[PDB]
């Protein structure tokens, strides 16, 4: 079981710089070539560049020719990357994967942002108005992604959709929709929770009709 | 500096149908690779040397081609093949990537349950006002959403966001968010939000005036 | 007549774009095979070495051409420049067909061949003018008798100098074209037309360099280093004559 | 005369010895070095590589000198056209001339085949034309030397010195035009040094054509009209030299 | 800790061939290229061919071109090498050892015999005859190797001399001496122990006095 | 096939001295290795590339050369250093080795001491009569043994065997068997096994009578 295990999701300001790793086993780390491809959402694959950890050797893409640096410690049979001068364009995911012609195994990915913001928790905003009726949390102004919603502690889970994050000057917004029974509402109580881990903040919005 | 383009960049199928998607080469090649990606994972190997299949996957899988012309096909489609896929060159240094071509499952057309949310008096306070918009459960996926306000219409503020085809019923849905201060927000009474879908001739409208 | 000439000259230069269109039509379609075959042999290296990178095969081809460019050769006695080896390059100067498929890689050695050749084509020529006289006679004097023949058979006597020279051509063919040619398919394991083609390169000192027989002796047949040298003295003297005397034929037409 | 046929065949067969001498003191050094370099090259790729056996690169080398000496290109991975229009014509005219540079060879059969027979039917045509120029530029510079010719008679500088000084601004000039000049020439279009240039220049109008040198062959230039109309400065060169070649030939036979 | 392990001594018939294997673990077998050497017994070492995991690719000595066969077993990461109609100049230690220019992991060896003989057990006959006496066993006939040889179950074992084997007409014979101060010997008893395990013989002998 | 010739093919150092011993080849070659072996088992790489030491090896150990002469030298002996040293190359295919040098302990000269021992009663009932001679604990290792019946030699059925350098006391040792049929030994009554050795000029000679 050829595995290749990346380090986690790293949060960096501009300008600075960052170094992220891939530790392989299940294969002789240094019998194979090792390469970098960043994939910036969801779009196209760009190779970076390869090392051969036997050797020392590597090449890079010219697009990345300055930006980035490949290393290699043969005795934890790990492989290093590391990024400079970051800017907003290099938030992405990046992989470690292996081969000297295909790419036969990749690493899981790891996430890079790259963002001057601060730490802030949402703000959190219910959106109130057939026999189905729809209700919805909106989420805004909060930094770092993620938050997590749910509605009434989870027990509330068919009919939800939570849309992706949008940045917003720097922030992130996202709303929640879930749909329910009209005979259920407002008879029963609807209330989204939304968690952001990063600030330790819990918050619970009780969804009431409008006046 | 090989380009590879694939098109169309989307497409689907039933299952049981049967998928042919190409990869152009800028200039002659003598192998093409692919590889399938379901999101929140890494690209796996699917076909590499042009036709040779990887470990895991299924015959139904074929792959063909030369010189500057390759392609990938699925005999007859089943669900589990719902994935981007990507061909790669490596006959020159460097290696390039196709942009990836999306294949979601086809089903009955589905008409946009849609509703129109104003903005809670809790943002209000805070001096902002977002009116938001869901556009949920629906297929195709091609679809449009315009504003207005006092009948005229706005399509600066505006942020949207869309899911990914959903894992059981295979509708998609998403949101529309027309982002005001207060000011603005105060000084009209009419918010409609409209939506064209290949369902319909005539617009789905959804509207509150303020008071 | 400097008008005859101009002729002569427009003549020419339409045999040279006959040439020329011929010769593209026939080779373009294989201009890359080369490159194809070297690509082939990187992208089969890779699949079989997977310690190796693209890139780094890269250097080892840059770094092996140099090498090659410099005289090396792949090694799995072969030297250009030992004795023997320079003695034919040598030869292949004086008698101006300059195959060339060993290069000088040396100022001095450039500098030298300037002056060697200067004084060595000419100092060739000469023995080869006297050697194709000398050769002839042991030819024509040969044909004597078949002539004495002719002669017998109450055959005009000017009809009687046609045959001889027919003969006097084709006896040579035989000895200097088609006998090496057979000699050469059979010990260079090349095909019947590829003997032909360098046979009748050398032979006009075109010398393209594509083929080459004489550069390095053979164990286990001794006699063959020495013998092609002769050959191509005689072959010289005979092609030569034959071109005179076409030359001779041609300049009162 | 028998004696003296032996006597020039030992003399030249000396020639040779002789050459040969030189080129290996010359010549062998340089080429040992390299049969060095190449065998370090492969060691040092095999401590890079436990991959590979020693044997199996020894493989890679030969078939990579196999497609380099098929004229392939170490720098690329695959634009410009050997046997183009131009280069095809270019290439004819090294045969009819007997010069066969070489530096681009014929890979089909039907091409050695033609190429036979062109030159069978090439060489004594342009042998005949080749003849033709140097008689009429012979004339031409005869005709113009006579006017200065002219001047050193009325100088009273005798007619038999006079004659002999005219051979020498003769030859100088047609030195000057067809060695000098494109020497010069071709030392800034090709970016070759003094010496590569003279030696391109001299093996050329001898007719050797090694073919390590070729102007006009390198890829990157566009410079369609300049490598047939050298052609056109190989022709008046050719026949200038011929005259030359017979000449030193006349000297050498009266030692 | 890289190591090569190669499968035990063999015994064949002349004329038969054999086939010895050398299983590779702490690194990666298709990585590295495999060589086997030859050495007979105590001499020049010999290198038969190599052949490349990864790519089945092999070469051999011109010596042992027609001799011996290179194989491996990829999943099993085993190579084996075969010899064939094999004759008593084939007797040696032969060993895997790994490298494309240095040979830098060898196997522990393994040693060929190649002979007619029947498993035999040994004769032990003793050897009886100053401050120091000298007394051996002569351990005679027997096939194959090897035979040990301890002195009063093991309590002697300073003083001890095994020789080597010789071979005499397809079997055998070695003797062991054990030096002893005089005063022990013969007020003590002496007595050698051989074993010969191919043939499950196990002996006991006591020197006594002529 | 380049060759090697490593000569002495023998020779001996008390510890503490320097030791140097070479290996010529037939044609140049850039690199030379070497291995130890001790008997009983495998050959270890102990200096590659000509003067590189691998792992285990002490420093007293160097190596040098170029072209076609190169050498292997110990600062200064010890004991353990007592072995087999062979040179190999790989400058060519095939490689090739050295026939080895073998490297014993010097030490101060010791005389044999001798016995003979006359066949068993148990040997002599099944037909046969090994007569065995001990030349023990001696130094150096040349030693010559003449075996006389009733006085006059006999070199028959004679069978040698020595001992390597014993690893405590670094002395030699080996067994002279003279081995006859029960008949041959009956019909003599003196038996003698006489041993020369450098330590004395007078052979050392034991014997004994059937009787
Ligand atoms: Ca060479
Ligand atoms: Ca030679
Ligand atoms: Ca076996
Ligand atoms: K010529
Ligand atoms: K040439
Ligand atoms: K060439
Ligand atoms: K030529
Ligand atoms: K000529
Ligand atoms: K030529």
């Amino acid at each position: 079981e050829v595995q290749l295990q990346q380090s986690g999701p790293e949060l960096v300001k501009p300008g600075a710089s960052m170094k992220t790793s891939c530790k392989v086993s299940g294969y002789s780390f240094t019998g194979y070539i090792m390469n970098w491809v960043k994939q910036r959402h969801g779009k196209n694959l760009e190779w970076i560049g390869l090392i051969n950890p036997n050797t020392g050797y590597t090449t890079y893409n010219q697009k990345f020719k300055g930006k980035a640096t490949l290393t290699v410690d043969k005795s934890s049979s790990t492989a290093y990357m590391e990024l400079l001068s970051l800017t907003s364009e290099d938030s992405a995911i990046y992989y470690c994967t292996r081969g000297n012609y295909v790419f036969d195994y990749w690493g899981q990915g790891t996430t890079l942002t790259v963002s001057s913001a601060k730490t802030t928790p949402p703000s959190v905003y219910p959106l109130a108005p057939n026999s189905m009726v729809t209700l919805g949390c909106l989420v805004k102004g909060y930094f770092p992604e993620p938050v997590t919603v749910t509605w009434n502690s989870g027990s509330l889970s068919s009919g939800v959709h939570t849309f992706p994050a949008v940045l917003q000057s720097d922030l992130y917004t996202l709303s929640s929709s879930v749909t329910v029974p009209s005979s259920s509402w407002p008879s029963e109580t609807v209330t989204c929770n939304v968690a952001h881990p990063a600030s330790s903040t819990k918050v619970d919005k009780k969804i009431v009709p409008r006046d | 500096q090989i380009v590879l383009t694939q098109s169309p960049a989307i497409m689907s199928a039933s299952p049981g149908e049967k998928v042919t998607m190409t990869c152009s080469a800028s200039s002659s090649v003598s192998y093409m690779h692919w590889y399938q990606q379901k999101s929140g994972t890494s690209p796996k190997r699917w076909i590499y040397d042009t036709s040779k299949l990887a470990s895991g996957v299924p015959a139904r899988f074929s792959g063909s081609g030369s010189g500057t012309s390759y392609s990938l096909t699925i005999s007859s489609m089943e669900a589990e093949d719902a994935a981007t896929y990507y061909c790669q060159q490596w006959s020159n240094s460097p290696p390039t990537f196709g942009a990836g071509a999306k294949l979601e499952l086809k089903r009955a057309d589905a008409a946009p349950t849609v509703s129109i949310f104003p903005p809670s008096s809790e943002q209000l306070t805070s001096g902002g006002a977002s009116v938001v918009c869901f556009l949920n459960n629906f297929y195709p996926k091609d679809i449009n959403v315009k504003w207005k306000i006092d009948g005229s219409e706005r399509q600066n503020g505006v942020l949207n966001s869309w899911t990914d085809q959903d894992s059981k019923d295979s509708t998609y849905s998403m949101s529309s968010t027309l982002t005001l201060t207060k000011d603005e927000y105060e000084r009209h009474n009419s918010y409609t939000c409209e939506a064209t879908h290949k369902t319909s001739t005539s617009p789905i409208v959804k509207s509150f005036n303020r008071n | 007549r400097s008008t005859t000439l101009l002729a002569l000259l427009a003549l020419v230069l339409l045999y040279l774009v006959s040439g020329a269109l011929v010769f593209r039509a026939l080779e373009q379609p294989h201009e890359q095979q080369a490159q194809r075959e070297l690509g082939e042999v990187r992208e089969k290296f890779l699949r079989a070495h997977p310690c190796v990178s693209d890139q780094e095969l890269g250097l080892l081809i840059k770094e092996v051409a140099d090498a090659l460019g410099g005289g090396a050769d792949p090694e799995t006695s072969h030297s250009a420049w030992d004795l023997g080896s320079a003695f034919f390059f040598s030869g292949t100067i004086i008698t101006t067909i300059g195959y060339g498929n060993v290069a000088l890689r040396t100022d001095a050695g450039r500098l030298f061949c300037i002056f060697y050749a200067l004084v060595g084509i000419p100092l060739f020529g000469i023995l080869l003018a006297g050697v194709g006289d000398r050769l002839g006679s042991s030819l024509r004097h040969g044909i004597g008798h078949i002539e004495a023949i002719f002669l017998k058979w109450h055959v005009p006597p000017e009809l009687v100098r046609v045959l001889s020279a027919m003969l006097f051509l084709l006896i040579g063919c035989l000895l200097f074209v088609l006998t090496p040619t057979f000699v050469f398919c059979y010990m260079e394991d090349w095909s019947k037309l590829e003997a032909i083609y360098f046979v009748i390169v050398t032979l006009t000192t075109v010398g393209f360099g594509d083929y080459v027989a004489g550069a390095d002796p053979r164990q286990d047949s001794p006699a063959y280093q020495p013998l092609v040298w002769f050959w191509i003295l005689l072959g010289l003297a005979y092609f030569a004559s034959v071109l005179t005397t076409i030359g001779n034929w041609l300049r009162v037409v």
